[PDB]
């Protein structure tokens, strides 16, 4: 199948700059144009650049808000594309995608342009209630704070726990920090019995955190 | 720069029933439009190109058409899986422009929240800071009231809500209001209560604790 993969993406100054790849393979990659967008939450998508494939001689486009800082490129002996971004904006901030013919899209990789520090969460337990319920479902979860940028991954029990997970998303706090909970609905009477651990995953402070959350 | 206006911004739907979305450039783009749909934490999947060309493996339930400047997508029955953000693009001119995106989400009956407070950990009150969070569970509609007291004192300005998106399995939100205090505001108040107001309940709800209470 056709497969993109992005990455580069992590927090940089204003002013800074950073290099982003795309990994290609399921296609025919020197005959695919290949396309650079980017995701905000106050813009929406926004198209970045564009590379051609030999038809048009890998001819490059670009969006008026970036034209000379950014610089779109590929490797077709590697099956990459790659987007060097120099002088980096605030507004730069989003999610970015590499896509061929705007068919077939990457996962995103999170550029962040901020003055603000790399901070890696603390985990601290929600711990089920001792009240029992009435019908036997107890709910816990952990709450992951304080950290910078985003993203932090959630899984329990090394990924054997999923049915009854809801990880939220994550809320920008006035300190500048990220914070958010992942909770698990589960059997009441299992709080004595089953061992509940969620693993957080910050890597953009290198942090990894399993942290197991018991009754009381 | 050709402007791509959407329409509707958002709307909400019933499983089964056929929705029609637009999107209109500013000048024609002869066909050079594809859809998208994104849903939440996910990148974006293309449904249509060229205004009516479904990409493989597409549901056949989807369908574009329009030329010129109005085009259409449809879905001729919803499933829950097709909730999401829709969004257009034309690729005739540079630069590529997008949509402001179509909001689509599930109808469903009415279901009550399961509703849970958890006091601070002990570890984190080591930190100096308290963190009191309550959980919402498998509600819909999105709608809700979620008030703390303290002591019977109603707060203001110091929590913080976060929702999901609609659940891609029974299309109800969750949410957690998290009440931020000082160690010390908190060591020195005892009763701690989340009152939930929402449709699917006869009556408020309030969870509550009272600090250092097993
Ligand atoms: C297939 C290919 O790469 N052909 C390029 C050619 O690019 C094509 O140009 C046409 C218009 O002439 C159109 O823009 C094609 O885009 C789409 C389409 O709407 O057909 C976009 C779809 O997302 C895509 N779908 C999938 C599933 O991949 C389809 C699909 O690839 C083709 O229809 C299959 O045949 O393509 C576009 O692919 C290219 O033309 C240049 O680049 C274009 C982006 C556009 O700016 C043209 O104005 C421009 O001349 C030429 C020259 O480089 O090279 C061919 O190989
Ligand atoms: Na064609």
């Amino acid at each position: 199948e056709v497969k993109l993969e992005e990455s580069g993406g992590g927090l940089v100054q204003p002013g800074g700059s950073m290099k982003l790849s795309c990994a290609a393979s399921g296609f025919t990659f020197s005959d695919a144009w290949m396309d650079w967008v980017r995701q905000s939450p106050e813009k929406g998508l926004e198209w970045v650049a564009e590379i051609g494939n030999k038809g048009n001689n890998h001819a490059t486009y670009y969006a008026e808000s970036v034209k000379g800082r950014f610089t779109v490129s590929r490797d077709d002996s590697k099956s990459r594309v790659y987007l060097q971004m120099n002088s980096l904006r605030v507004e730069d901030t989003g999610t970015y995608y590499c896509t061929t013919r705007f068919a077939y899209w990457g996962q995103g990789t999170l550029v962040t342009v901020s003055a603000a520090s790399t901070k890696g969460p603390s985990v601290f337990p929600l711990a089920p209630s001792s009240k029992s319920t009435s019908g036997g479902t107890a709910a816990l979860g952990c709450l992951v704070k304080d950290y910078f940028p985003e993203p932090v991954t959630v899984s329990w029990n090394s990924g054997a726990l999923t049915s009854g997970v809801h990880t939220f998303p994550a809320v920008l706090q006035s300190s500048g920090l990220y914070s958010l909970s992942s909770v698990v609905t589960v059997p009441s009477s299992s709080l004595g019995t089953q061992t509940y651990i969620c693993n957080v995953n910050h890597k953009p402070s290198n942090t990894k955190v399993d942290k197991r959350v018991e009754p009381k | 720069d050709i402007k791509m206006t959407q329409s509707p911004s958002s709307m909400y739907a019933s499983l089964g029933e056929r929705v029609t979305i637009t999107c209109k450039a500013s000048q024609d783009i002869n066909s050079y439009l594809s859809w998208f749909q994104q849903k939440p934490g996910k990148s974006p999947k293309t449904l249509i190109y060229r205004a009516n060309r479904l990409v493989d493996g597409v549901p056949s339930r989807f369908s574009g058409s329009g030329s010129g400047q109005d085009y259409s997508l449809t879905i001729s029955s919803l499933e829950y899986e097709d909730m999401g953000i829709y969004y257009c693009l034309q690729y005739d001119e540079f630069p590529r422009t997008f949509g402001g995106g179509t909001k689509l989400e599930i109808k469903r009956t009415v279901a009550a929240p399961s509703v849970f407070i958890f006091p601070p950990s002990d570890e984190q009150l080591k930190s100096g800071t308290a963190s009191v969070v309550c959980l919402l569970n498998n509600f819909y509609p999105r709608e809700a009231k979620v008030q703390w007291k303290v002591d019977n004192a109603l707060q203001s300005g110091n929590s913080q809500e976060s929702v999901t998106e609609q659940d891609s399995k029974d299309s109800t939100y969750s949410l957690s209001s998290t009440l931020t205090l000082s160690k010390a505001d908190y060591e020195k108040h005892k009763v701690y209560a989340c009152e939930v107001t929402h449709q699917g309940l006869s009556s408020p709800v309030t969870k509550s604790f009272n600090r250092g209470e097993c």
